[PDB]
């Protein structure tokens, strides 16, 4: 099945894409994110390893794009990297989620390009608070050094590291949020309001929190969001009231903060559980989602309701069928419109750009 | 034990 779809994808790449690059990493990555700086041009990616042994690393890769893929640095990491995210105000600083439940902070510029063969991990900060590992990880883009994390322990932790010397120290969570009653799968700050953030969990809820509230056990809003676990959310960077959630129910839901009683839209086409959803960094109507069905779907909300001649609803702009295994993470390139990096369980990293005629 | 990661990742050397 997979093998037949893939053969058909390969034949069609020149008509569906302006760019496709494929690279098989040594070990699969659970995480992917484009760093914001660009020096053809040179772009960089934060990646991690997931191994059957003890050779784990935080990884920075370089990618040459029209204006090859190489490992620039590996940094010893304690166990697999569940997720890694750079701090928007200083992208030398990367947070990572470890299986032990610690969240680690690295300044990658402080490390040798070849990792220490001893295998020792030497993080610049070790952030304590969780009793279990997890995935959700989010830096506040309006308040430097405030980091949210979501865990399988049912909690969200918040740290404020802005006054802490990055000299190897342990920092406890400033606040712990306890409103969910099951694994918290994802957490994200609002992109314009420094006090607001969302969380989603296996209790099927989206919660909206306000850090100004004295009550850490009850959010400002609690939304019955999906008919199964909610794995990811993303706030729209250009539309202050709009956000999206993705779920084991196979849908992405669209929400408005002004009235969360009613879902705005349900984007339906995935055939299996969704793990990631991200808004386009360039276009306010554009989002993407990926997961267990090995597909990455790109949606355009300006097309909801449009007359068609179907293969899918009109808001489905593009299905990326290049991966042949579950997609673990993906990232929109913030410097070259429509370029995405996606990574899958079978070690494949793809860097691709759909054909201009599709969105044009 | 977490359902979100496969239990047996494979190396490509």
């Amino acid at each position: 099945v997979i093998n037949e779809e893939y053969k058909i994808w390969k034949k069609n790449t020149p008509f569906l894409y302006d760019l496709v690059m494929t690279h098989a990493l040594e070990w699969p990555s659970l995480t992917a994110q484009w760093l914001p700086d660009v020096t053809f041009s040179i772009h960089r990616l934060v990646l991690g390893t997931h191994t059957s042994d003890e050779q784990n690393h935080l990884v920075i890769a370089s990618v040459q794009l029209p204006n090859k893929i190489e490992i620039e640095i590996k940094i010893n990491h304690e166990g697999e990297v569940n997720r890694a995210r750079y701090m928007p105000q200083n992208p030398c600083i990367i947070a990572t989620k470890t299986p032990s439940s610690d969240v680690l902070v690295f300044d990658y510029t402080k490390h040798p390009s070849k990792p220490d063969p001893s295998g020792e991990c030497n993080p610049d900060l070790r952030l304590r608070g969780h009793q279990k590992e997890g995935y959700g990880l989010s830096w506040n883009p309006n308040l430097s050094g405030h980091l949210l994390s979501a865990s399988d322990d049912h909690t969200i932790c918040l740290w404020d590291i802005s006054a802490v010397p990055k000299e190897g120290k342990v920092v406890d969570a400033k606040t712990i949020f306890t409103g969910h009653t099951a694994v918290v799968e994802d957490v994200s700050w609002h992109l314009l309001h420094e006090s607001l953030f969302g969380s989603v969990a296996d209790d099927q809820k989206l919660m909206i929190w306000d850090t100004r509230s004295n009550n850490t056990s009850k959010p400002s809003h609690s939304v019955d969001a999906h008919t199964a676990e909610v794995n990811c959310l993303s706030f729209n960077p250009y539309s202050e009231f709009i956000l999206a959630t993705g779920s084991a129910d196979k849908t992405v839901a669209l929400w408005d903060l002004r009235n969360l009683k009613l879902k705005l839209h349900s984007f339906e086409s995935h055939k299996d559980e969704i793990f990631q959803v991200q808004w386009s960094p360039h276009n306010e109507t554009i989002l993407a989602s990926s997961g267990t069905d090995r597909r990455l779907n790109v949606w355009d909300l300006s097309k909801i309701g449009e007359e068609q001649s179907e293969d899918g609803p009109p808001e489905l702009l593009f299905i990326h069928g290049g991966h042949t295994a579950k997609i673990s993470d993906f990232s929109w390139n913030p410097n070259e419109p429509w370029v995405i990096c996606s990574v899958s369980e079978d070690n494949i990293m793809q860097v691709w750009q759909m054909a201009e005629n599709i969105y044009n | 034990m977490s359902r979100r990661k496969q239990s047996n990742p494979r190396q490509i050397k």
